[PDB]
């Protein structure tokens, strides 16, 4: 027993000793400046600047890979001879009848993901992009993220020019969505020659990667005929019009994460506020769960809802 | 001269930066008494020395200080004329 | 009716240093940006070789001066 | 027996590396700033000289406990990391706009007061209310009446006030101590001021 | 007017807190602007926004002027030859 004991001490007589010897190793790097490979002035000099400002002219110290030193990589150099070191780089249907929107969309939207063989054997570039338009909200805000779920990828959402960063930005990050094919970049609400010139970026500006960039958004009240001539915009799919039973299954659809009795006279409530909007019909959800939350009710009673239409319907 | 942001027990090691250029942990000069150092106002430090060495009083900003009129023109309401109701009404609002 | 396909085409097969980087620019900062490129293209051609520029859309560019008040 | 010579040792290095490592802080270059970030076979030190330096050793102490940004000890000369350092009135005096007082209490205290309703109707409530209308129409006089009614900490926030990284800093600084605190209140005033 | 705006960015919102701290120490001040349209007396604020610097100043004045606990010693007189282009914040009563 009082040997056990001797056992463990001896670890940590160690562990304590072990760190000195850790800590004075660790007690003489002097650190490095960072800065980035403007240039490569020679395979054997380049032109680098410090993140301070200055510029100099600096060289491989050993091996550094200039094939992967290309013009721009973070590098860190030593203030006393300024060579480089270490390189590093730093619900499917939410609206309820959704019949047009899994219908043409996905006809349009995967149809030119999958198999570029079949139109390049047609001859034929896949088409880029087609525009959604119609009732603000439920068409426009809402079922704009759901696109990523009904193709089952992460999109990008893109909110003359200033400086024309707009379509510098455009095809900065053109490169990282063709990264992934799947991705499919959504440049809704995108509102000269800025819009003109983005008219030359999905023909060229490395476009050739199959994905098709819907510019799908009633945002823009200037329209391109350029744009909708075929090719760039293939065609343009019109936002249904709510027929109050698609607002029946929108509303089944956010009753659902709601604890409620039970004894929903859904058609009843449908009835009572014309919400139109999926949107509206989220604002209603929650106006019977604040209306629920009055009193304390877990539930939320059949007239909580009703007062929650009729709030909406105002 | 720089300007102390914090403090902390046992031994100060104080927080102070000069004027913008870095924070420094610096401890109080050996030849001050530890109750003058306090938190939020001038003091001053040597370069290598690096250590608070004399408290300092409050800036003043000079432009501040001369802004004030420190002067009273020699004009009366005597000679204005035909702001008797502006005149009253300015006075309600500063003098009486 | 062709033209941008023209100027593309010569582009491709060409040799001059042709540089199109003439976007509309009514810009509010730096007015008058033509010497500014001609210049570099200029500086450009000696640098290489003579270039070409081309655009469309110059229209607005154009204008009759008329009024010099307003 | 040779088990206290062994801890007795210990006695020997960590005095020596003590001296050392209480040098860099009390050093006038010590430049304390923040860690812009860590890696792996190492530092990332933007010292408050607005100067980037990247250290291959992470530093003398461990690197489990090096959160990206915080306090960062860097050395006078070596800038590596040594030590993390410590870091009235009422509802009843306003008319006209009653119903968004009773919106904006239970949007905001209502949290406070319960959530449990909230998580039983599977729908939370939104954090942060915008305060927008002609200069006339009253909501700073709303936000101090209901700061003084309720019982939490105040955190008063203005446009000019921030501007001076020195904005980003006090944002972040400001923000972590309402964290810190359960009940807090955030003020912004003429918001438009940063959000330009 | 002019001194108080400066070259460097949110220098004159700096100004103006040292004056309303001077006058705070004080007791029973009278503070007097003249040509208010110079400091930031408007609220164009277009895309450009060239006279960020002057607005924020401006913003930080009035706030210490008005809002939460002001002195409310502090009696202020302003002359402007135009004030309809001055900004509805200045002008709405309460700050004056
Ligand atoms: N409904 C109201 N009841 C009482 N006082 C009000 C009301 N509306 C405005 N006020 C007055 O206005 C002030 C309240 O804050 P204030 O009006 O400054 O904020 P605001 O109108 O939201 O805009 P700002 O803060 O930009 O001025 C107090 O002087 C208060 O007496």
């Amino acid at each position: 027993g009082r040997l056990k004991e001797l056992r463990e001490q001896l670890k940590e007589l160690t562990k304590q000793y072990e760190k000195s010897e850790n800590d004075l190793k660790a007690l003489q790097s002097v650190g490095q400046i960072v800065g980035e490979v403007l240039k490569q002035l020679t395979e054997e000099k380049f032109i680098v600047k410090a993140t301070n400002g200055p510029r100099y002219v600096v060289g491989c110290r050993r091996q550094l890979d200039k094939s992967k030193l290309k013009p721009g990589t973070r590098v860190a150099l030593d203030m006393t001879t300024l060579t480089i070191m270490r390189y590093l780089p730093r619900s499917y249907s939410e609206i309820g009848g959704l019949s047009e929107q899994i219908r043409e969309l996905r006809e349009v939207i995967e149809l030119p993901l999958t198999n570029p063989e079949l139109f390049q054997r047609v001859g034929i570039i896949p088409p880029k992009g087609c525009l959604l338009y119609g009732p603000p909200g439920t068409g426009k805000t809402l079922l704009a993220r759901a696109v990523a779920s009904q193709l089952d990828c992460n999109f990008l959402k893109v909110v003359d020019k200033y400086i024309g960063e707009s379509a510098r930005l455009i095809r900065e990050m053109f490169n990282y969505a063709r990264d992934h094919q799947p991705c499919i970049i959504f440049m809704d609400e995108i509102d000269q020659r800025t819009l003109m010139e983005l008219l030359n970026q999905m023909d060229g500006f490395d476009t050739l990667h199959r994905v098709k960039m819907i510019m799908a958004t009633n945002r823009p009240d200037t329209l391109d005929p350029a744009l909708l001539r075929p090719g760039r915009l293939d065609r343009k799919i019109h936002i249904d019009l709510p027929n109050e039973q698609a607002r029946l299954d929108i509303l089944k659809i956010h009753a659902g994460p709601i604890t409620k009795h039970g004894e929903i006279d859904y058609e009843a409530i449908v009835k009572l506020s014309d919400g139109f909007n999926g949107a509206d019909l989220r604002n209603v959800c929650t106006e019977a769960g604040m209306f629920a939350i009055r009193a304390d009710h877990d539930f939320v009673v059949q007239e909580d809802f009703m007062k929650a239409v009729r709030k909406v319907a105002d | 001269c720089t300007k102390i942001i914090n403090a902390d027990s046992e031994d100060p090691k104080y927080i102070i930066n000069v004027k913008q250029f870095a924070k420094f942990v610096v401890d109080l000069s050996d030849q001050v008494a530890p109750t003058d150092i306090e938190e939020g106002m001038r003091v001053g430090v040597d370069r290598n020395k690096y250590q608070i060495h004399i408290p300092l009083p409050p800036k003043i900003d000079p432009t501040v200080t001369m802004m004030q009129v420190e002067e009273k023109p020699d004009v009366t309401y005597s000679d204005v004329g035909g702001c008797k109701e502006q005149i009253e009404k300015l006075r309600e609002v500063v003098e009486t | 009716c062709g033209k941008t396909m023209l100027a593309k085409a010569v582009a491709h097969h060409t040799t001059a240093a042709f540089i199109r980087v003439v976007g509309s620019e009514f810009v509010q900062k730096y007015l008058g940006e033509g010497p500014r490129m001609v210049r570099d293209v200029f500086r450009l051609a000696k640098e290489n070789a003579p270039a070409i520029i081309f655009i469309d859309e110059i229209d607005a560019i154009a204008t009759k001066r008329f009024d010099a008040q307003t | 027996v040779l088990r206290v010579t062994h801890e007795l040792q210990a006695m020997k290095d960590k005095i020596k590396e003590n001296s050392e490592k209480i040098k860099v802080n009390k050093t006038l270059p010590y430049l304390v700033s923040n860690v812009i970030e860590l890696l792996d076979v190492c530092a990332v030190i933007k010292t408050s000289t607005r100067q980037t330096y990247f250290l291959p050793v992470i530093g003398l102490v461990d690197a489990e406990k090096l959160k990206p940004g915080d306090l960062v000890g860097v050395n006078k000369d070596s800038y590596l990391i040594l030590e993390t350092l410590p870091t009235t009135e009422q509802y009843s005096d306003i008319g006209g706009l009653d119903k968004q007082i009773q919106e904006l209490v239970e949007a905001i205290v209502l949290p406070m007061n319960h959530k449990e309703k909230f998580e039983n109707l599977g729908i939370q409530p939104p954090k942060g209310v915008l305060m927008y209308g002609p200069p006339g129409t009253g909501k700073t006089l709303l936000a101090r009446a209901c700061a003084a009614q309720t019982k939490a900490t105040f955190l008063k926030l203005a446009g000019p006030q921030l501007v001076q990284g020195d904005g980003a800093k006090l944002v972040r600084d400001a923000f972590a101590l309402a964290k810190e605190k359960a009940p807090s209140i955030i003020f912004i005033d003429e918001l438009d001021a940063i959000g330009t | 007017g002019s001194e108080l705006v400066q070259k460097y960015v949110g220098e004159g919102a700096r100004m103006v807190r040292e004056l309303f701290e001077m006058a705070r120490t004080k007791k029973a001040c009278l503070i007097f602007f003249d040509e208010i349209d110079a400091i930031g007396g408007a609220r164009f604020d277009d895309g450009a926004g060239g006279d960020n610097e002057v607005q924020r100043t401006m913003l930080e004045l009035i706030n210490q002027l008005d809002g939460f606990d002001p002195r409310g010693n502090i009696k202020v007189l302003m002359a402007t030859n135009r004030p309809d282009t001055l900004d509805p914040a200045l002008m709405r009563p309460g700050r004056l």
